[PDB]
């Protein structure tokens, strides 16, 4: 590879993930949100 | 799932298994999924 490479011709860089699943590991991000109290509220603490 | 419960205590005996009561807490869960059968002790020796 040169510097002066066509874009055909340039470098590219990649990666391929698998995801492998048969108790699973990787789990998302799992996002929160803040606390209100007394209020009537639908909860959801830990599933 | 591995579970691991565990428990301290302090005691002052020669040799026995003490009586009493003692409910053991959980140390840890590991996500392990694999197949146990058969397990081993591992000790230490002196040496001089
Ligand atoms: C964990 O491994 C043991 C290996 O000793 C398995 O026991 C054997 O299981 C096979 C079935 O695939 C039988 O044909 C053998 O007769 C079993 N041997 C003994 C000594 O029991 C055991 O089944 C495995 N556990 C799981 C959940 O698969």
């Amino acid at each position: 590879f040169q510097p002066t490479n066509g874009v055909g011709y340039q470098p590219y860089r990649v990666v391929v993930l698998s995801f492998e699943l048969l108790p699973a590991t990787v789990c998302g991000p799992k996002k929160s949100t803040n606390l209100v109290k007394n209020k009537c509220v639908n909860f959801n603490f830990n599933g | 799932y591995f579970k691991i419960y565990s428990k301290h205590t302090p005691i002052n005996l020669v040799r026995d298994l003490p009586q009493g009561f003692s409910a053991l807490e959980p140390l840890v869960d590991l996500p392990i999924g694999i197949n146990i059968t058969r397990f081993q002790t591992l000790l230490a020796l002196h040496r001089s």
